[PDB]
């Protein structure tokens, strides 16, 4: 479910 | 627990398989189960403990933004009045998300990282305490904000200190504790210069150590490097 | 149920805001809360009772066509002996997935078939009947595999007898019904050739019918068109 | 969570 957008990890 | 009568190489067996069914609730729900047998975790399992619980925050923490920027719209001038139930199901997919990061937080406290002795295991494991008060920091309002901001930067700082003495500057669990530590001074802490010195030097440092490296590893740590330079470039 | 207490509309609006968030879970027991009030649903209301429960069994489905692929590979000549364990998990998420067909068709059964006279909310809701049927048999393997099979076509023929006397052959809900009895002809009761004569004869009906149409429901039934065309395709 | 890989709609 983690989307891709996020700058982390 | 509903997991405490299964066997854990079961359980095991079984987060592998929820992960191909994409079924990331069940397979963080078998790790936690696997956890809760007592016994440290090799690193696969650790990085099962991981994904697992990375999809099910990811995916709430993604809902609690759609909900949150509707709710803030609805607060701006000229917004018709809709009634509560914005901020209500805004609370309770807050609540859920502040539930999951409680139990990944509990499990660490009870007793991963105390057992926790190695290098590998013991930056693993501070960089996920680190990760999951950053997750109750993005949320957080009230008198316990700067506490939970702080709780973040202490795991990490940890973590960062362990990291620089003890494995070299490609390796990827340290690459990826300096990439979400330099997201956490971007996002969390008002810090971009801060987040950018740190991105930039871990670049740097791991490009100098590049040459070490076999074929195999240096994929491994060039797909970290790029993320640190994908954040500079969107960052400066 | 859990959703008493709330106001018809406000679950109305939640599940709206759950669509808006891909958190189809709670979109659907909202909608389960609102259907339970025991007022009749609305052409949008009962679009967003199907938007729910087709994403959260989609996503059963999906996982277990995976769980049921590893299991069937085990089972083959030299395949290494691994446990109950593939078995075991398939049969967690084929139980669940039984449980999300039993509450809709529980939901359609008390009450909303028996209430529904109008041609578009009938057929809506007998379609609904024969695609959780349909969902149940894809799963099933013993002693009542038939009769689940024949639930379906029976609330399929039900819901097409009455979409022919009462509606156009453009209607969107008439197209989407025609292709997915004609997928459970393919899929389920072993007609390619009833699939595939169906889904031909809609699709040449509609086209007649498009003269008829506004560009907005001309878009409307073209959609759905290409999608029987679709499988014309990759069944001929 | 509906896949797009199915015949039906
Ligand atoms: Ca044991
Ligand atoms: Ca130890
Ligand atoms: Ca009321
Ligand atoms: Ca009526
Ligand atoms: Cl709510
Ligand atoms: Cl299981
Ligand atoms: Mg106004
Ligand atoms: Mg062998």
């Amino acid at each position: 479910e983690n989307p891709t957008s996020q700058a982390s990890q | 627990g509903a997991m405490g009568s299964m066997e854990r190489a079961s359980l095991i067996q079984k987060a592998k398989l929820a992960e191909q069914a994409e079924r990331y609730e069940d397979m963080a729900a078998f790790m936690k189960g696997a956890v809760e047998k007592g016994e440290e975790l090799s690193c696969e399992e650790r990085n099962l403990l991981s994904v697992a619980y990375k999809n099910v925050v990811g995916g709430q923490r993604a809902a609690w933004r759609v909900l949150s920027s509707i709710e803030q719209k609805s607060n701006e001038e000229g917004s018709e009045e809709k009634g509560p139930e914005v901020r209500e199901y805004r609370e309770k997919v807050e609540t859920e998300l502040q539930g999951v990061c409680d139990t990944v937080l509990g499990l660490l406290d009870s007793h991963l990282i105390k057992e926790a002795g190695d290098a590998e295991s013991r930056v693993f494991y501070l960089k996920m305490k680190g990760d999951y008060y950053r997750y109750l920091a993005e949320v957080a309002t009230g008198d316990d904000k700067k506490r939970i901001i702080d709780s973040a930067r202490s795991a990490y700082q940890e973590a960062m200190d362990i990291s620089k003495k003890e494995m070299p500057p490609t390796n990827p669990i340290r690459l990826g504790l300096a990439l979400n530590f330099s997201v956490f001074h971007y996002e969390i802490a008002n810090s971009p210069e801060e987040a950018i010195s740190l991105a930039k030097t871990t670049f740097d440092e791991a490009m100098a150590d590049l040459h070490t490296l076999s074929e195999d590893s240096y994929k491994d740590s060039t797909l970290i490097m790029q993320l640190l330079r994908d954040n500079l470039t969107l960052w400066t």
